[PDB]
């Protein structure tokens, strides 16, 4: 019956920015409207109910407004906190509910380039059959990042998988794992393990590197 | 002598649902039949008696209930319904024997900064007896800790208003609506047919 | 001190039933406007069922006929049965307080319910030792379990600054795995311990690995 449509489905700001996410209502709806924020891995918080009323123990930097269709939620000053995705439902006095379908907030910053570190794999696992070498990226920004495995100076590809954390709650900054996996057979055919690591924070290429036996 | 249905079709004011208005309409002739077509009504439902064919009966009493709902609430006016209008506004028994009518009133029942005046009741503990009128307006208690009259958390004002603007849904739009009931005692008749 | 604190989500083979439980303190579910709401891997929030402290009940159409909420009033908790669960009803479930026209205002932390076939599989651990008097980086892999999800922490709960966990990845074997790293001041590499503690409940396997240089 009633669709709820979010708008932007994502986008990004600084602190202090004043931010605006509106939500479209396919037919009049007249104040029925609640705001939600989601940071990861949690459940949504209440921000707004009635369209424009704050709820209790929310910063008074988030407000509301609209009615009928078009509703929006503001952020006066965004804080790096509010790093988020943010939802509107339809407040229905009966049954059914519905909810946008989100929209993303992340933080825009200062370029800082990533600090790199190795990681040879464990005895414990060569001993179970199986090593791992993790190269890890720590607090960087913007988010793109290159990381090229090299084993011998061969450009490994096909058997490595990165993973990116969620941007950080204060300074703002995300960190990046990839990990190369091979047999133990395979591992000891070869001796230098490397991690070359491309960021715009970076004037050239940080390799970071070792020996296997050392 | 005949049948008061102007007063209640054509009241210029109607109740809250939560406080509905009841009627006794007694002695007189009721012509349903004009009723039945006037096709301004968007809702004309019969249950235990037949339409086409109200004009031939014979009644102990009639009661005329009347409120104001939204009109995605109006299917809820009939036997065997659950949500919150038939659990804690009005509700229907299963034999019920009588007719629902309704129709769309966002011309007169909405403003356009909104109408606050027409409320129902949001928060109770249990559901309303059928034709029961609840017109309390304690805080209701969401927790164990008692609420000695004052607003707060989990200790909420049990009624709300609906905010009737003209831009809803017609969905969310006011409805005017009308239940008879046909009494059949066993004492003599005083309402029927031409 | 209003808390939901939800149980019974895990693995559960196609067709198969589970029951999840929200026991609630802080307000009385039997006299409460309560929901389960629902959220897919990666997607948005989707409203399940609806119980009325008078005990009717809603559904969304996609869980009509195959799922039942209810509640136990003098355990205080509600409850969400689900049969015939298919790889749609994937997701993690929260249950929330309804205050109808105030909103959702409390819910719980979410239980993760993943239907599928394969078989549970505990991980194993294993340490990432720093390397060799400025800022030093070690951490824990943890390699190869099914299903989502584990927990994480360092020294049981007392080192957070500097901790990253990364999301798992699976990996094309149909496994989980995952890195948690923090970075901590050289000079306390030979004279501070470390331990990652791992917990994956749904194979009930908890490790607590030293990490020394
Ligand atoms: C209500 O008033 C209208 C307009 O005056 C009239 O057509 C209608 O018959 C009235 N309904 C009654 C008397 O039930």
């Amino acid at each position: 019956a009633i669709q709820l449509t979010q708008s932007p489905s994502s986008l990004s700001a600084s602190v202090g920015d004043r931010v605006t996410i509106t939500c479209r209502a396919s037919q009049g709806i007249s104040s029925h409207l609640a705001w939600y924020q989601q940071k990861p891995g949690k459940a949504p918080k209440l921000l707004i109910f009635a369209a424009s009323t704050l709820q209790s123990g929310v910063p008074s930097r988030f407000s509301g407004s609209g009615s009928g269709t078009d509703f929006t939620l503001t952020i006066s000053s965004l804080q790096p906190e509010d790093f988020a995705t943010y939802y509107c439902q339809h407040l229905n006095s009966n049954p059914p509910i519905t909810f946008g379908q989100g929209t993303r907030l992340e933080i825009k910053r200062t370029v800082a380039a990533p600090s790199v570190f190795i990681f040879p794999p464990s005895d414990e696992q060569l001993k179970s059959g199986t090593a791992s070498v993790v190269c890890l990226l720590n607090n960087f920004y913007p988010r793109e990042a290159k990381v090229q495995w090299k084993v011998d100076n061969a450009l490994q590809s096909g058997n490595s998988q990165e993973s990116v954390t969620e941007q950080d709650s204060k300074d703002s900054t995300y960190s990046l794992s990839s990990t190369l996996t091979l047999s133990k057979a395979d591992y000891e055919k070869h001796k230098v393990y490397a991690c070359e690591v491309t960021h715009q924070g970076l004037s050239s290429p940080v390799t970071k590197s070792f020996n296997r036996g050392e | 002598n005949l049948c008061p249905f102007g007063e209640v079709f054509n009241a210029t004011r109607f109740a809250s649902v939560y406080a509905w208005n009841r009627k006794r309409i007694s002695n007189c002739v009721a012509d349903y039949s004009v009723l039945y077509n006037s096709a301004s009504f968007s809702t004309f439902k019969c249950y235990g008696v037949s339409p086409t064919k109200l004009n031939d009966l014979c009644f102990t009493n009639v009661y005329a209930d009347s409120f104001v709902i939204r009109g995605d609430e109006v299917r809820q006016i009939a036997p065997g319904q659950t949500g919150k209008i038939a659990d804690y506004n009005y509700k229907l028994p299963d034999d019920f024997t009588g007719c629902v009518i309704a129709w769309n009133s966002n011309n007169l029942d909405s403003k356009v900064g909104g109408n606050y005046n027409y409320r129902y009741r949001l928060f109770r503990k249990s559901n309303l007896k059928p034709f029961e009128r609840d017109i309390s307006t304690e805080i209701y208690q969401a927790g164990s800790k008692p609420c000695n009259g004052v607003e707060g958390f989990n200790c909420y004002f049990p009624l709300q208003s609906y905010g009737f603007q003209p831009t809803n849904g017609v969905g969310y739009q006011p409805y005017r609506v009308v239940v008879l009931s046909f009494e059949l005692l066993h004492a003599p008749a005083t309402v029927c047919g031409p | 001190e209003v808390q939901l604190v939800e149980s019974g989500g895990g693995l559960i083979q196609p067709g198969g039933s589970l029951r999840l439980s929200c026991a609630a303190s802080g307000f009385i579910v039997s006299r409460n406007y309560m929901n389960w709401v629902r959220q897919a891997p990666g997607k948005g929030l989707e409203w399940v069922a609806l119980i009325y402290s008078g005990g009717s009940t809603f559904y969304a159409d996609s869980v009509k006929g195959r799922f039942t909420i209810s509640r136990d009033n003098s355990k205080n908790t509600l409850y969400l049965q689900m049969n015939s669960l298919r790889a749609e009803d994937t997701a993690v479930y929260y249950c929330a307080r309804d205050l109808v026209v105030y909103g959702l205002d409390y819910w719980g932390q979410g239980t993760l319910v993943t239907v599928s076939s394969a078989s549970t599989k505990g991980p194993s651990v294993f340490p990432l030792a720093p390397s060799s008097g400025g800022t030093a980086a070690l951490g824990c892999l943890v390699k190869d379990y099914f299903p989502e999800p584990v927990t994480v922490s360092w020294n049981s709960g007392a080192l957070t600054s500097g901790v990253h966990t990364f999301p798992a990845v699976l990996q094309s074997s149909g496994l989980y795995s995952l890195s948690s790293v923090v970075t901590v001041p050289s000079s306390s590499l030979g004279t501070q311990t470390y331990i990652c503690n791992v917990n994956h409940k749904p194979s009930n396997t908890k490790v607590d690995k030293r990490v020394e240089p």
